[PDB]
């Protein structure tokens, strides 16, 4: 009904109401997968405790699935889709309606993590994590901008395309084609703002 | 197309090469000079209709 908080240590304890609503919606689909039992009070009541160690737990949830994915590998990683390892955790960032990083704190932590992941895995002769392919709609989300802007950014040569398409065809938004390390670096280099 | 509509071609589709098969000829390393020769005959044959 209102916020009214002070000494807001948890990442769920600050902000405008729309964000506070979005954070709960996200928590629910992701951890309350059990079918509705109209436990309208009890089901959501737990979300606050959950977030109290967030700055240090979210990363472990992401780390766990890097390893479980790795041991099930069937192709060299540089032809593997980003989605096969992280399971659309990126798309879920779109459920909070705000676009910028300083307000959408879920996206802010996911990017933090990916930047570190790339940093500890530099390029060498054998491919490794960080060379995964992103689709056009994924870069748009990580770069905090609409899709048409990515097409314009490609056209000017600020980033490379890795898969050669056939002639008399087009690459659709859903096709996986940019390397992760290329997107992370470009964003640090030329996409920052006061937000 | 008739300097009118530029064709539909997507950007990446022109970065491709166009392979071809050709014959060529070069002077091999360390030859000092090349020679060319021919012969010529001239006849006084415009004096009368064949």
């Amino acid at each position: 009904y209102g916020c009214s908080f002070e000494s807001s240590n948890p990442l769920l304890a600050i902000g405008s109401l729309s964000a506070r609503f979005g954070a709960l919606y996200w928590y629910q689909q992701r951890y309350l997968s059990d079918h509705e039992a109209v436990r309208d009070d009890r089901a959501l009541t737990k979300a606050i405790g959950h977030f109290t160690a967030w700055p240090d737990a979210f990363w472990r949830e992401l780390q766990q699935m890097v390893d479980d994915a790795l041991v099930r590998q069937t192709k060299p990683l540089n032809h593997t889709d980003f989605v096969d390892v992280f399971g659309s955790v990126v798309a879920d960032c779109r459920q909070i309606p705000m676009r910028n990083t300083g307000q959408n704190f879920i996206l802010k932590n996911l990017i933090g993590f990916l930047t570190d992941l790339v940093a500890r895995h530099p390029q060498c002769r054998v491919a490794n994590v960080g060379d995964l392919l992103l689709s056009a709609v994924d870069a748009a989300t990580l770069l905090s901008t609409s899709v048409e802007q990515v097409r314009r950014l490609h056209h000017e040569g600020f980033l490379p395309l890795s898969i050669r398409p056939a002639s008399r065809n087009t690459v659709s938004p859903h096709r996986a084609v940019f390397h992760l390390r290329h997107v992370v670096e470009l964003r640090q280099a030329r996409m920052q703002s006061h937000h | 197309d008739a300097n009118l509509k530029p064709k539909n071609i997507e950007r990446y589709e022109l970065a491709y090469s166009n392979p071809q098969t050709i014959e060529a000829c070069y002077v091999p390393p360390n030859v000092d000079e090349l020679y060319c020769r021919f012969s010529l005959r001239v006849e006084a044959n415009s004096m009368r209709p064949y």
